[PDB]
């Protein structure tokens, strides 16, 4: 009663007010529900390998040219499956592919001195990773013929270059320090380097 | 209708309405017929009938109401229900009074009127509270608890700002140039409305504005000049508040303000103590609030706590709660009608019962 | 039309049609259970908390906070119906609603509503002749007003307090100035009493008034009363024109002081000496009452003195007093006779609560008297005041005029075969509403099956295979919904009353029907 | 770099010319059905809050709020028409609404506004004159065709069922409020015929009163409510000690002058009233308070008293009892003692107390009883009273008479196409145009009901031309091809006339409008 006629005259209470948050939450919440069919021809590249389940009516127009474009991607995806094995280069050349690396290439410039089992484990765990991404250049060596008399407290050193910017860093094992750490862990920090897209829980 | 003969002024709109669509002075159509420009000119001529919060005549009120809706505004009120305003305090007999013209030349089916201070307090926001109505001329104390002005809670003090811009006036004598005449009391109402504010204290403002001398301001004014060391802009309030300044020696207005409050009940003073609100009329400037907070504080025990509101505009205020109790949606309960003029005639407005 | 002004509701024909029905509809259907000795019980909540329990259908109207254009219209109209008549005004709006969904079901059927308009008004004409002809007259009588009474109190209320009612309402009408001249019971006055059973209001044989010693030193029952009816001032006044005392020492102030007092005096001895000159001593009563105040000083003069006296009472108080102790009413003293007196037998005074009562009784011949309502629910007390206002207006309805007709369908269903056996003369597609117009009347009875528990079909034919060779007067049963005709139980019902129905209820129905667009204009933008 | 204000925003050009006759239709199109003997009903929410259902142009209008300030310009020459001859409101609005469109086929071919204005000049011209070349009289000396021309009027009205009845009702009222004075100027105030409208009664209870009936009471039991022949007086006087306008405070300085003044305030008052008891009166009346001394004194007189009254009903009531208004108790003379009712009577027509002066001689100022079921309802009834007296005023002042339900307007129509071809020039297209746009007339009346428009419109197009059956219209309730001769449909011709210049002359205003500016003081 009195409470909204000061409503209609004045503001100095308020009660009407952040009715519409929820509103528009929910709204958007009914609104996000449609994505999940959008694209459901849109995504799988299986679906004509998926025939008498998956199949109502064939345009042959936007559909065929599904297939154009999808096959225009299986290419440009694999004609860059070129690596799979981490190379020891020698320091000598080592100006040659700081710089000379190729431009949109991310390089995963692995420093180490073998025998403590933090860098065997890490070279290990980069190596497997060669089997996934064959896009990826590694490179691995001897920090000593790298960089002359590296302190050897400072390994292994995960290096991330592109056209001479480092992008990103982790230093010594203080950041991979652990026996504990895993496979998915690596590729988890390399693809928050912005070089790799993935998914993982921790 | 929404018309409130205020302290000076009638302001006719509607209850809907954001404000009265004309006002009340004391050529829109003027230049097709003239037929409402006699009725309006000499509606014009006819003179406030209402001083120091008390009917003063009655032939004059009935003959602007006339005019001012029936001309005007264009409205029947025979098809609408009444709210008028009323001066500040008055026996039964005004009312009663009033009753008689209003049914007899206008039969209006009902009614219902309330004192300024709970048009104020409504307009506040407040259902309780006491105001300190420092009308013109005269100020009362009104004491509102849920909506109704008690009867046996009502004082009514003397002290106008016209009396504390006559007491300046006669302690500027003593300031050399003196002010008296027409435009002499309109300069020193102006500087009054340009600096009269409170710090702390009478000797301890006048310390800082001698001893120091910082608290000068230099009047560079075509009808002014620099004659204050910063004392006489202080020296207005102090009268507000120190009786013996104007030379009538009696009790503080917190005094009477403190009486009124303990004279009721203990339990509803700690509403009164919520909000206690406050009213214009001789004041404008502040420094008042937080002094006559501490000065009462001193009459105010440190078991209970005490609040200081005052609205910075106050002008249509009685409007604003004259409109809010318009829609309130409960006040048709307590509107008295031809139901019962007709078969009590004034009776029952004094209250038979009890 | 959303352009002239942007914000303004604009509804097509088939628009304000369908909410006029849809409203109707609702109204109709909430007032369908409110009707008969047997309808349902409402309770309404106002905007405090504050309760009133209710059968009235003007009360529900102007209770249920509800803002449309043909519910005002139907609050207005049921208004107007309760200030003159004000009984069964369920009747009118059932009538409206149920014309309107007839109506509708033609309209519907692409019959444009003026056709149907003159088809209802033809109807009006022929029932109008046919309840004209079929009026029925009768002496009043004690009894007689005894089953209208009962009518009305069964209609509005229960069993027992219709067992009280009519008494008392049939005792009431008795009372009056003249019995050959229109009765007003602004004389006959209902106050409150709220301390006492449902069952003990009762009708006392001249007034009570609730204020009595303002300067409370007298006595508490006194006997054999003279009264003084007296408009003038008994307290101190101060002169319209301004002036003030002027002295210079204090036995001028004694002198003033004592002669300030000296006109009031002058009135209260005056008041004193007419006393003693009609009854000296042998403890006489004799009663002042002045309409305006009186100061404690003569208060004090005179209640040392054995008079009592009594200030500040209603208005209408005293010209009723006037006829009812038989006195003259004073306005001045400038001249002055016993006549002008009133007298009564006994007045004695009772407490309660905060406030005490003014009991004058033993009237001479009682030509004003009052009702008084005891009970313990405010409420309840209002709904009393409501059933009593029935029953006065029902008695009134009944006495102005000496024709009165059969209640309860009974004249209904007499009018509805007489209409359906005419229709075959009217012409035209109004013809069919007509029928329609006949199926008016017939909601009538039905929901009182809908109020009694039958079907409704069942008992309709009953009744209305049940008319022999001349038309009989039945109506339908409260207890067996078999016929019965209605003069055996001799329960009527006013010619006007059934009259202005037909009358307001056609014309709201040609109002309602004929409208074409519906607009809500006047937004200033 | 600006220049003025920035709220300012002109436009002109033909798009806003257009955008305004496009507000004359969205106004034409609000009211197409309200036309006629047959009509269908139409309902407003009052622009206060209120309800209101009415069917005649500008009492719809003048309660609708609008934009865009054209709408109001064309309510204001709807207020204009109906306070100028109250009747045909609706008929105007749409005449303009239909004949602006009709303009606009003529603007839109690069012509010019100028020689549109100059063919609406002579088109009026010829439209004035030819009518009062068709214009006949009738006598004003019956009450049959008087009432043919109510039930002509009112049968386009709600009360047409009791149009007969009302006829009556309005009849009455008209010659007995009817008053000349000093020689000439005969006077039909519809002020001093003040309407009161009282809760229930039955619609034929609506009648006239020979006398005045007010909505008071006696202030007192003692005076009595049966007089026959009532010896009233008008006071203007406040029954209390004057107070004048000296100033106050007399110095008080005995013992003996307190109560004399009472005293002597008492006699003032004895003085006052006793110059009233002497004159031998019944009743008196005032606009002014009264006091319980003069009451008593009148109560010993036996004379009855009357609290304030509205001063148009106090001339109203000096009108019917043949007594002059007085504010001089004490210089009263014999000369204007009331003398003239019929009887006084004090009854409750309802619950509430009336006063009806019945008078037995010519009075020249009534009041109406009005009898009916809802606020609404006696509203209705009361606006249909104002079109029945305004058009017996227009009778009263007007001995001729045109044939309305369309007619004789589309006699006019033929008659100007007909003296269009006479001349030479191009100015002929806009000025035939309006005739054209006359055509729209009796579409609504047909369109009210659906029948075939084109067969009967080229009918009585053809009929208005061999032997000039000019006197040919449409049955409304039929929806048929009738002639006026036998229907008995006949209005004032001042309402039509007053339509003819009325909305040539706001087509002739709302052409000249190409420029507007809108955000300015």
């Amino acid at each position: 009663e009195w409470n909204d006629i000061l409503r209609k005259k004045g503001i100095l209470p308020p009660k009407e007010s952040l009715k519409e948050l929820e509103e528009e939450a929910e709204e958007e919440q009914r609104i996000l529900q449609q994505s999940v069919v959008k694209t459901y021809e849109d995504m799988t590249l299986e679906e004509l390998e998926d025939h008498e389940d998956e199949f109502n009516e064939e345009d042959e127009r936007a559909i065929e040219m599904y297939r154009r474009r999808r096959l225009a991607e299986w290419k440009a995806t694999k004609l860059k499956n070129k690596f799979g094995e981490v190379l020891e280069i020698s320091g000598k050349d080592y100006v040659q592919e700081v710089t000379k690396a190729g431009e949109g290439l991310w390089v995963i410039l692995h420093l180490y001195k073998q025998g403590i089992p933090l860098c065997a484990l890490i070279n290990q765990h980069l190596s497997g990773l060669a089997r996934k991404f064959p896009d990826v250049k590694f490179i691995k060596a001897i920090s000593t013929t790298c960089i002359p008399n590296y302190p050897d407290r400072n390994l292994p050193t995960i290096f991330v270059y592109l056209e001479g910017d480092i992008k990103a860093q982790f230093i010594g094992p203080l950041v991979f320090g652990g026996m504990n750490l895993t496979r998915d862990e690596l590729e988890w920090k390399l693809s928050e380097s912005g070089a790799i897209m993935t998914d993982l829980e921790e | 209708l929404v018309v409130d003969n205020g302290s000076g002024m009638c302001k006719a709109g509607f209850a809907g309405d954001d404000a009265p669509r004309a006002v009340f002075p004391s050529g829109q159509k003027d230049s097709y017929v003239g037929d409402e420009a006699q009725s309006k000119r000499g509606i014009l001529t006819l003179k406030y009938p209402i001083e120091h919060g008390i009917v003063t005549n009655w032939d004059d009120m009935e003959k602007i109401w006339h005019h001012t809706f029936y001309n005007e505004l264009r409205v029947a009120p025979e098809e609408h229900p009444v709210l008028l305003t009323e001066a500040p305090l008055n026996p039964k007999a005004n009312r009663e009074k009033m009753t008689q013209i209003m049914f007899e030349t206008f039969n209006t089916p009902a009614m219902y009127v309330a004192i300024q201070a709970v048009l104020s307090l409504y307009a506040s926001g407040r259902t309780t509270g006491i105001v300190m109505d420092s009308g013109d001329g005269v100020t009362h104390t009104v004491p509102i608890y849920e909506g109704y002005a008690l009867p046996h809670a009502i004082l009514r003090l003397d002290l106008a700002g016209r009396d504390l811009t006559d007491y300046l006036m006669k302690i500027l004598t003593e300031r050399g140039y003196s002010f008296t005449t027409t435009a002499e009391r309109e300069i020193v109402r102006d500087i009054k409305e340009k600096l009269c504010y409170v710090a702390l204290d009478f000797e301890q403002e006048m310390a800082t504005a001698a001893s120091s001398s910082s608290l000068e301001k230099s009047y560079e004014l075509p009808d002014g000049q620099v004659i204050t060391i910063g004392n006489e802009r202080f020296r207005c309030p102090e009268a507000l508040f120190q009786p013996s300044f104007l030379g009538m020696e009696s009790c503080g207005i917190h005094e009477t303000t403190f009486n009124s409050i303990m004279k009721c009940d203990v339990d509803i003073r700690k509403d009164l103590y919520a909000n206690t609100v406050l009213s214009g009329g001789t004041t404008m400037y502040p420094g008042i609030a937080d002094r006559m907070q501490k000065e009462i504080t001193a009459l105010a025990p440190s078991t209970m706590k005490i609040k200081i509101i005052a609205p910075p505009e106050r002008k249509y205020s009685v409007w604003i709660g004259g409109s809010i109790l318009a829609s309130l949606s409960t006040f048709q309960q307590m509107w008295i009608s031809k139901q019962e003029y007709d078969e009590s005639g004034p009776s029952i407005v004094h209250r038979k019962c009890f | 039309v959303k352009t002239l002004n942007p914000k303004a509701e604009v509804a097509r024909a088939q628009a304000a049609l369908a909410v006029n029905i849809s409203a109707a509809r609702g109204l109709q259907d909430v007032l369908r259970t409110n009707l008969g000795p047997k309808g349902t019980m409402k309770m309404l909540v106002s905007g405090a908390g504050d309760i009133k329990l209710t059968k009235d259908g003007n009360v529900l109207l102007h209770e249920m906070q509800i803002q449309h254009p043909t519910a005002s219209l139907i609050a207005k109209v049921a208004t107007a119906q309760d200030d003159i008549t004000g009984d069964g005004t369920t009747s009118n709006v059932l009538i409206i609603g149920e014309l309107l969904k007839q109506a509708d079901l033609y309209i519907s059927e692409g019959l444009h509503p003026r056709i149907i308009t003159e088809g209802f008004e033809a109807a009006k004409e022929k029932a109008l002749q046919f309840l004209e002809e079929v009026k029925v007259s009768r002496e009043m009588d004690r009894e007689t007003l005894i089953d209208v009474a009962r009518t009305s109190l069964r209609t509005k209320v229960h069993a027992e307090l219709a067992d009280v009612l009519t008494e008392a309402v049939v005792d009431s009408i008795l009372a009056i100035k003249k019995q050959d001249e229109p009765i007003d019971l602004f004389m006959i006055e209902i106050m409150e009493m709220k301390h006492k059973s449902e069952t003990d209001t009762s009708l006392i044989r001249g007034l009570v008034l609730d204020h009595g010693a303002r300067h409370p030193d007298m006595k508490k029952r006194v006997e054999d009363a003279y009264i003084l009816t007296c408009n003038v001032s008994l307290e101190y006044e101060k002169t319209e024109v301004n002036s003030g005392f002027f002295y210079k020492s204090a036995e001028e102030r004694e002198k003033l002081v004592k002669a300030e007092r000296k006109f009031i005096e002058d009135r209260v001895k005056k008041i004193i000496e007419l006393k003693r000159k009609v009854c000296g001593d042998s403890d006489k009563g004799f009663v002042v009452i002045n309409q305006k105040g009186i100061d404690p000083f003569s208060l004090d003069a005179l209640s040392k003195e054995g008079i009592v006296a009594l200030r500040r009472a209603k208005r209408r108080n005293m010209e009723r007093l006037t006829l009812a102790c038989g006195g003259v009413a004073l306005n001045s003293f400038d001249d002055l006779s016993p006549d002008c007196l009133g007298h009564a037998g006994l007045v004695y005074e009772y407490t309660l609560g905060e406030e005490k009562f003014t009991f004058i009784e033993k009237c001479n011949n009682p030509r004003s008297v009052t009702l008084l309502i005891k009970g313990p629910n405010k409420h309840t007390l209002t709904q009393i005041k409501d059933a009593v206002r029935d029953g006065l207006r029902a008695v009134k309805n009944a006495i102005d005029d000496g024709c009165v007709v059969p209640g309860a369908g009974a004249v209904e269903v007499a009018m509805a075969e007489a209409l359906i056996k005419h229709k075959p003369s009217v012409k035209g597609r109004a013809q069919l509403g007509v029928q329609a117009f006949a199926d008016a009347l017939l909601i009538i009875p039905k929901v009182l099956a809908q109020n009694s528990g039958f079907d409704l079909q069942e008992t309709l034919v009953k009744i209305q295979a049940e008319h022999s060779e001349s038309g009989q007067l039945v109506g339908v049963d409260l207890n067996t919904g078999e016929p019965m005709v209605a003069a055996e139980v001799g329960v009527w019902d006013n010619y006007c009353v059934k009259k202005q129905l037909l009358h307001s209820c056609t014309v709201i129905a040609t109002n309602i029907l004929l409208v074409d667009e519906i607009m809500r204009a006047g937004m200033s933008s | 770099v600006l220049v003025l204000s920035q709220n300012t925003k002109r436009e002109s050009g033909r798009k806003v010319q257009s955008g305004n006759i496009n507000a004359a239709k969205t106004i034409a199109d609000i009211i197409r059905t309200c036309l006629g003997p047959k009509s269908m009903m139409k309902m407003l929410l009052d622009p206060m809050g209120g309800i209101v259902m009415t069917n005649d142009g500008n009492a719809i209008l003048r309660e609708i709020q609008v934009q865009h300030p054209a709408a109001k310009s064309m309510i204001e020459i709807s207020r204009t028409q109906d306070e100028e001859v109250g009747d045909g409101t609706t008929s105007v609005i749409i005449l303009a609404g239909e004949m602006l469109s009709v303009a606009e086929h003529f603007l839109e071919q690069q012509m010019h506004p100028t020689v549109v204005i100059s063919a609406y000049r002579k088109a009026l011209d010829d439209m004035i004159s030819t009518l009062k070349k068709i214009s006949i009289p009738v006598d004003i000396s019956d009450s049959d065709m008087m009432l043919n021309i109510i039930n002509s009027s009112i049968t386009t009205k709600a009360i047409s069922r009791w149009s007969s009845l009302a006829c009556n009702i309005a009849l009455d009222a008209v010659k007995m409020v009817q008053f000349e004075e000093n020689g000439r100027k005969e006077i039909d105030i519809k002020k001093y015929a003040r309407v009161e409208k009282i809760p229930g009664g039955i619609i034929e209870d609506s009648c006239v009163l020979r006398g005045v009936m007010i909505n008071k009471d006696v202030t007192h039991p003692r005076m009595r409510r049966y007089i026959k022949n009532p010896r009233i007086v008008l006071l203007d006087s406040s029954l209390e000690y004057k107070k004048g306008e000296s100033q106050t405070d007399i110095e008080i300085t005995r013992e003996e002058d307190f109560t004399r003044i009472l005293q002597m305030e008492e006699e003032y008052i004895q003085q006052l009233c006793e110059d009233i008891i002497q004159l031998k009166p019944d009743v008196v009346i005032t606009e002014k308070g009264i006091s319980d001394l003069a009451q008593h004194y009148l109560m010993r007189a036996n004379i009855t008293a009357i609290r304030r009254v509205r001063k148009t009903d106090n001339n109203r009531i000096a009108r019917a009892c043949g007594a002059r208004i007085v504010s001089r108790p004490e210089e009263l003379r014999e000369d204007d003692v009331g003398t003239g009712a019929g009887l006084l009577e004090i009854k409750k027509i309802g619950d509430e107390y009336f006063t009806f002066i019945t008078d037995c001689k010519d009075p020249k100022a009534c009041t109406i009883l009005l009898r009916g079921a809802s606020k609404e309802i006696l509203s209705e009834v009361e606006r249909n009273l104002q079109d029945a007296m305004q058009v017996c005023r227009n009778v009263l002042l007007d001995p001729q008479l045109v044939p309305g339900g369309g007619a004789s307007e589309m006699a006019v129509a033929h008659a100007l196409t007909e003296k269009s071809k006479a001349m030479t020039g191009v100015e002929q297209w806009p000025y035939r145009a309006v005739a054209q746009a006359l055509e729209v007339i009796p579409r609504t009346l047909i369109q009210n009901c659906g029948a075939s428009t084109i067969r009967l419109l080229t009918s009585l197009r053809a009929k208005h031309t061999q032997e000039n059956c000019e006197t040919w219209g449409v049955n409304g309730e039929t929806g048929t091809l009738v002639d006026m001769k036998e229907l008995g449909i006949w209005e004032p011709l001042a309402v039509k006339l007053q339509t003819y210049k009325t909305a040539v002359e706001t087509a002739v205003l709302l052409l000249r409008i190409d420029d507007i500016v809108s955000g300015h003081k």
